């Protein structure tokens, strides 16, 4: 043990004439009055190692104050006892439940997986709403995004996911990984509670990161969760989906701490390794051939200023499949969940629909319904710009469509469960307002048999 | 013939007036905030220096 | 002991040598005159201070004095109706000390009145096993306000003696038996403002405040125990909006942090609060009222202070189980004040200047506030309302201010330039205003007056966004071809502006608005237009049912101005609307 | 004794660094003695160990480092203020300009002076007719307020400045304003047009002037509006006097400190300017106001053009995040012929309240101002919307707002430069253009006011 | 060559002393771990290196191999027919070697087996004299490519011994006599991927190349040498038209690269590419494709490097006389590795935060394509023609 502390600037300390030290290693701190505060290695040198204290540094003084170096990074405890629990960030207890004995601590993390060891999406995945399962298809081993904004149902929207996802027939069934990075306690409770109410957590693991928590805890926690993601689909063969929120608040720790190593940042204030960050967390999913689980990531971002082009929604747009996009447009229209189908997209979902996994119209009624909806905005404008007297009657139909779709089909509420079978049937009452004429992107193989 | 000169008026009024506004207003504010991202990391170069 | 020698000053930034046995965030005696800093940074023997008073004629050679202890509060009997400055020091009691009209350096005040005698009234009984947080007798410090003398936190055993009557808050009140042997209490107790007031839970806040505010209670409610922000441009009405919740919500102390402004906002509150008196409750505003004032051109590093002994304050009469709310006015000069250190200590900055570490600071200050069950046996409910001004530069609130602050928030309350200069007041941009709280809120309504509440609200919303939506159209092809229906939605919308939306603070009736009176006016234009709706789809037209609803709309137009004794004079006019209207099919 | 040391270590620009150096305090005057027998005040920015940063207000030029001396005078700046200041012109420093007698200083003050106790505030709510029908109506200025001028270069905002000095006064009161002018970093056509209005109104016999012009040195711009404010506040609290500053222009002081900043290689801020620009201006514009139990006051009315006539620029965005609301002069009304070209939409006084009303104005002060702010920024919208799309494109109802903003800019608010108003006149002519709006429009005057005043 | 030790860790920055005898660029093993690292700066002995790499458990201590060279490739048999990641990873030989589904970190695999017995066949023969380029030999490396072994660059001289026979990448084929002295060659020859291999004239692009896509061919041709810009749009097609291209076109060998592409996007391209059928003779488009495969995850370096690890492979097979095709996807999400390495270094940005030489890095790639005349004393003629996809934000 080190009585050799030189400087504190901030959260930041220096510890002096040491070795054997690495980086991002966990410290203890012992101050005079004998209270223990723990640490990590941010920079560490010759002679000097600087770390910073998670709990802060008030009230340290450092000629009378030891350092203890763990020897050890951020590591994970992981056992098949983690289903229906309740940790923090760093993977501690915090549901004051009967602590749990490891079977092994892992690297948080992981691992690049080989390119020809990977599997491809197979399975669809029921999430009971329907602008997600029907119109942007989520795959099991997909990672599909949601972008929302500050004052949007995402809270709500991910609870609901959380709660309805299934897969049809595989009586093998979900594995939960829900993690919370540095959001408010009440919206935290809301979740922890959401769990309990309808009996998710007994399939659930979750890692509870609060706002007030240190920075270090929040870049730790999506890691933590994905490692223990990990564990239970490529160790125990579950099938896993992990629910992250905030990631906006994942970057602005990354910030915190990239301008304590005096780090000069790039693109709008962000550090120039975000993309190399986002993309080790968000590659962490699929399925691996000669394994049974899988790893599904739906990774969820409020984007600032509703800006679709700030870096965070940019990058991750750039690694993930796709993304669901929440606008406040809606939102304030009462739809919810507030889902636009129009810029949201689903890279995998033609892998995940289809006879034998959902029917054979889904692919055919979801074009169909993306054009009359795209239409239906348009009629709906031109009655505004031209006037009532301008539209057809074949617009006026296009018009009363949109309106449909965004409070009947889209608007579905925060706990409704849609069976794809519901949804289906929906999409199909809908295009029963348009003459059979309209529905040419739709065979009439399959159009005779569906429509209403 | 009154609706027309009533409708041209507005056709012309949004492609000389009310377009071009936009057009290079949006210029305009796209080269500001390029300007000023150009102009903070300057700064904190300066200041990672000092 | 040990006296630490100055060796650099710059501005509020002191730096001095042979400060080994001080600690981090130690409050410090700088200088010949003794100011008052707070050691910030540390380098072997080189503490950095940062002053909470003026450093002009302070220079390297002189001591510097560690007190040992962090930045605290004193809390006890003699808080309620006072003005502190940043560091919590009696503004008139300085006024009278000092015999100055103006604020000098090197002067230590003791935050309450040590030798006013208050009436301690003993409830509980000896030999009772206490532990942090439980009532051992209280004080009437006001006649509403009972202020509670609890267990301070680190105290656990046996009441031994204690007895009512008079006493300072030096004077041992009671004794109590622990293990480390016995414990005099006093009615006071210090606590470090940056740490947090242990609570046993904290709850979510279901209450909704009644601000009387038309715009906020029905469309962006606020709980109590919930957290607000009120970003804007200057001369968009922060202020006037903070003043308004202050002394029209029903809770039970209202804790007002002037951070980094206006002086004479300060002094209007010393002056207009006591002569405003709530007929109910038969007091005045003053005497539930705590005021902290640390203005623009008084120390920078103070309005931390302010910020911090504010939310401290209400952290304690929380614990006695009241509902308090917490004005921060503003927030961003806080921010402000962090940036201007950040750079004097040429650290690595985050966006636009500020501090990397913004977002979590302003993180612990929010964390702060909520429904809560205190310490206790009794285990009483508490809550803190933190209500928030940010000051974004240009009004642009995608600085990181407003941009963290919203991270941790639930209530956005966004002000616009464009109503403020359209004399729409409160100039809340209502279609980029939010409330994470509008759907329990809601459900709360809905229950309590046994109307379709929750519909009506999102109805008045969704009018509102379509009409945005039609106005962006409009902008740029114009008024002419708008069918009737889009017309009426105008006319619809146009009422929720005008004869809902804005609200007059300085109006005598329009100034607080019931919740019943809230739902009467809603109902009032809503009503006007679905009837109106069904009247087009008649036959009849827009302009046949504009023509002839001149009069009835006016009744709708000055309904805000009705008396609360008189609100049949209102509900009347859903009688007269479905009248008149079918009236024009003929 | 007399602290001085020969011992100069670097000389960059208006920053000098002297090393060997004891008990020496922050914010200390200095002088430099240069080589030719010239002194050159200075004042210590910072000081470490045996080393003083200081800056020199005349500048640097010309100095020789070795044979070149720095005195210590153990003391901030300091003004010697007297009564005799009364009818006297000085510069940046406060040393006479106008060749007079010398000044005998009653006592001399820190130029820093000391924030009011808030407790010890007096609220100001005191109306000051100025007799532009814009502002005591509308944008109400009460004694003891910090009301701004934001104007742009090229915009007549020396007349406006000069027009409120000329008519400021209270009502039921033979009171007038002691006149502190601080000049700072103005041209001397700019600095004469105020020079010789103050002649020809015989209110330079009741003025304080301190002038820094456009061909003095930068630096002095700081000390310079902390002079006149220091003299304010004297000779308001200390003799009684209510006095009225006016401050032009604010932008140069601003642009001062950003060099001394840019020269100490500060942390930068937005466009250059530090990060303490909100703290510095503020302790400058909260030197004004009420102090109970004292008879004087200080009004502040500083003047600043906005660069690039955008009011997002750090300098009108802090100010108006500091005064007491402001009045924005626009280049669009001055071509329009409007005198003054005052903005009302954007303009502001947060002290309007308290100050007008029953027993102060006349009782429908405060319901016309928003009746006649609402119709002409409706009336202003229409008045756009009819140039765009025609006069043929707009709601009957519409038009006569469009009517009421054209005859609101042309009679209301363009009076003249010249033109004092009384506040009956002005409430009055106010009540003449809601005529020409319908009553039912008017929904922010109850009936009480519309029966008694509305023709 | 010296051993080099960290002095500093600190992100994905590592100062190490010692490396005095290392050079700029350099591609270096560091720490323990010996993970992916780069010579950037030299200040005396004291290197400042980029980590490709996690640098977590990295600490001062730990020594620093240099490779003793800038990043490379390995040329020669076992080429063909494999898949590489964008610093010539064999990802086939990582599965069985590693025996995991991992690019384990400070893993480091020969890039060609250097075990793997091939039949040599001599073309040339005694004294000849043979300067850089000339075929000495050929060695059919697959059922539809003949591999042409030739004389590396700066040898030149008389062939004093050769002979035909079955050997390895190591063992010595040919002995020439050179100024030097005797120097033996062997089968396998390194090169830098960020250095064009050296032409002896380059040629216009005028003859074009046959797609059999009509709507290219027609309206829109490109030569054999040409090239192409493709944006890729979801749900257009690209990869319908890129397969499309790979296999119609009369060019010998395709080299793809795959550049910083989604996990799932670069399991299609890795899987359906190897399902791909030669027209003319019915295997495998492997049989004449080198593929390079590079995800989101990857080291920025690999995702980097990707288009110029192709090429130099392009370029090695063009020097045979071969018309090879390289197809990089996508070039947009290459640029985004270089302004990560932009931002890393603390350059001065250029246009929406890509560094100020991004034009000249693009115009260095595509300069690198066209038609040339190999080097040589049979002046052959070959080409590179490049199909590169760009994908926007
Ligand atoms: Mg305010």
């Amino acid at each position: 043990e080190y009585r050799t502390i030189k400087e504190v600037v901030g959260p930041l300390m220096a510890v002096e004439k040491v070795s054997g030290v690495k980086y991002e290693e966990l410290i203890e701190v012992r101050m005079q009055n004998g209270e223990i505060r723990r640490g990590q290695v941010l920079e560490v040198q010759e002679d000097k190692a600087m770390v910073q204290i998670f709990e802060g540094t008030s009230g340290i003084n450092l000629k009378n104050s030891s350092v203890r170096f763990l020897g050890h990074p951020l590591q994970l405890g992981v056992s098949e006892d983690m289903i229906g629990r309740v940790f923090d960030g760093l993977g501690r207890p915090k549901d004051n439940g009967p602590e749990i004995l490891p079977e092994k601590y892992l690297d948080i993390n992981g691992e690049v997986i080989n390119p020809i060891a990977r599997d491809y999406p197979d399975e669809f995945i029921q999430t009971g709403i329907s602008a997600i399962d029907h119109l942007n298809t989520l795959v099991r081993g997909q990672k599909l995004p949601v972008f929302s904004g500050s004052g949007l149902p995402h809270k709500e929207l991910a609870a609901q996911i959380a709660r309805q996802a299934t897969v049809l027939d595989s009586s093998d069934d979900f594995a939960v990984v829900f993690a919370a990075i540095g959001i408010t306690f009440e919206e935290a409770e809301f979740f922890m509670e959401d769990f309990r109410q309808t009996g998710a957590i007994d399939r659930s693991v979750m890692f509870m990161n609060l706002a007030n928590d240190p920075a270090i805890e929040r870049i730790a926690t999506p890691r933590m969760a994905l490692t223990a993601a990990e564990y239970l689909a490529y160790e125990k063969g579950m099938h896993v989906l992990v629910i992250m929120t905030d990631m906006t608040n994942y970057a602005e720790a990354l910030r915190e701490i990239s301008a304590a190593r005096r780090e000069v940042p790039g693109r709008r204030g962000y550090p120039g390794y975000l993309y190399t960050n986002l993309a080790t967390l968000f590659e962490r999913a699929g399925r691996i051939r000669g394994l049974k689980g899988s790893v599904t990531q739906i990774p969820i971002l409020t984007m600032p200023e509703d800006d679709k082009t700030h870096p965070i929604p940019d990058l991750t747009g750039y690694i993930t499949e796709g993304q669901i996009i929440l606008t406040r447009e809606l939102y304030k229209s009462g739809i919810q969940p507030p889902i636009d189908v129009l810029p949201s997209l689903s890279r995998l979902k033609d892998k995940g629909t289809g006879a034998g996994k959902t029917r054979e119209d889904h692919a055919a009624t979801m074009n169909q319904l993306f054009a009359a909806y795209a239409q239906g905005k348009q009629a709906k404008e031109l009655a505004v710009v031209l006037g009532e007297s301008a539209l057809s009657d074949i617009d006026k139909i296009y018009a009363k469509f949109a309106e449909r779709f965004e409070n009947e089909y889209v608007n579905q509420g925060f706990y409704t469960n849609r069976t794809i079978t519901e949804t289906l049937d929906l999409g199909w009452e809908l295009l029963a307002m348009l003459p059979r004429t309209e529905l040419k992107r739709i065979k009439d193989d399959l159009l005779d048999k569906y429509l209403p | 013939a009154e609706e027309i000169e009533k409708t041209r008026r507005r056709v012309n009024a949004l492609e000389y007036m009310t377009i071009p506004q936009l057009e290079e207003t949006i210029y305009y504010i796209k080269m500001k905030l390029e300007e000023n991202e150009r102009a903070e990391v300057t700064r904190l170069i300066k200041v990672k220096n000092m | 002991m040990q006296i630490g020698k100055i060796i650099k000053v710059s501005g509020p930034l002191v730096m001095a040598e042979n400060m080994s046995e001080a600690s981090i965030q130690d409050m410090c005696l700088v200088g010949d005159l003794g100011v008052i800093g707070e050691i910030i940074e540390m380098r072997q023997d080189v503490a950095s201070i940062q002053v909470y008073e003026e450093t002009s004629g302070i220079g390297p050679g002189e001591p510097v004095r560690s007190t040992g202890e962090a930045l605290s509060v004193e809390l006890g009997p003699g808080i309620i109706s006072q003005m502190f400055d940043g560091i919590q020091r009696p503004l008139d009691t300085f006024m009278e000390v000092t015999q100055s009209n103006f604020l000098g350096r090197g002067v230590q005040l003791p935050a309450l009145d040590h030798e006013k005698q208050w009436w301690f009234e003993a409830t509980i009984e000896e030999g009772t096993e206490v532990s942090a947080g439980d009532i051992i007798g209280y004080v009437d410090e006001t006649k509403i306000i009972q202020h509670k003398i609890m267990v301070p936190n680190g105290i656990k055993g046996t009441v031994q003696k204690i007895e009512s009557g008079s006493f300072t808050i030096d004077d041992p009140i009671c004794v109590i038996e622990t293990e480390q042997g016995l414990k005099e209490l006093t009615m006071m107790q210090k606590w470090p403002v940056r740490r947090g007031r242990p609570i046993k839970q904290k709850l979510n806040p279901d209450v909704p405040m009644i601000t009387g505010q038309r715009v906020i209670d029905t469309f962006f409610p606020v709980t109590k125990g919930g957290a607000a922000a009120v970003p804007g441009p200057f001369g968009a009405g922060k202020t006037v909006v903070q003043h308004q919740i202050a002394k029209w919500s029903d809770v039970d102390l209202v804790v007002y942090v002037g951070c980094g402004e206006r002086g004479n906002e300060m002094t209007d509150v010393v002056n207009e609060f006591p002569e405003l008196i709530d007929p109910n409750t038969g007091e005045s505003l003053m005497e539930r009222t705590v005021l902290i004032a640390n203005t623009s051109n008084m120390p920078v590093a103070a309005r931390e202070a302010s910020i911090y002994t504010g939310i401290t304050i209400a952290e304690y009469f929380r614990d006695m189980g009241y509902d308090v709310a917490i004005m921060a006015d503003s927030t961003s000069r806080w921010a402000e004040a962090l940036r201007e250190m950040s750079g004097r200590l040429e650290e690595m900055p985050g966006d636009e200047g500020y501090p990397a570490y913004l977002g979590s600071r302003l993180a612990e200050y929010y964390e702060r506030s909520g429904r809560v069950i205190a310490l206790g046996s009794d285990q009483r409910e508490g809550s803190i309302t933190a209500i928030s001004a940010v000051s974004p530069s240009g009004g642009d609130i995608s600085e990181p201010v407003t941009q963290n602050t919203l991270r941790v928030v639930k209530v956005f309350w966004g002000l616009d330039s464009s109503l403020a200069q359209k004399r729409h007041f409160p100039s809340i941009n209502w279609i980029q205003s939010y409330s994470l709280y509008s759907t329990e809120v809601g459900r709360y309504m809905d229950q309590i007056l046994q109307q379709d509440w929750s519909d009506m609200v999102t109805e008045g919303m969704r009018i509102l966004q379509e009409e945005e939506q039609l106005n962006e159209i409009v902008r740029l092809v114009g008024i002419d071809s708008l069918s009737d229906n889009d017309r009426l939605t105008l006319e619809v919308a146009k009422s929720i502006r005008e004869d809902y939306l804005q609200q007059n603070a300085f109006d005598d009736v329009d100034t607080f608005t019931s919740r019943e009176k809230q739902f009467n006016m809603l109902k009032v234009i809503l009503t006007f237009g679905k009837e109106a709706r069904k009247a087009l789809s008649l036959g009849a037209y827009f302009n046949e049912i504009m023509e002839g609803t001149v009069a009835v709309r006016e009744r709708i137009s000055r309904s805000k101005y009705i008396p609360e004794e008189e609100l049949a004079k209102i509900s009347s006019i859903n009688e007269e609307i479905k009248e008149t209207i079918q009236l024009i099919v003929s």
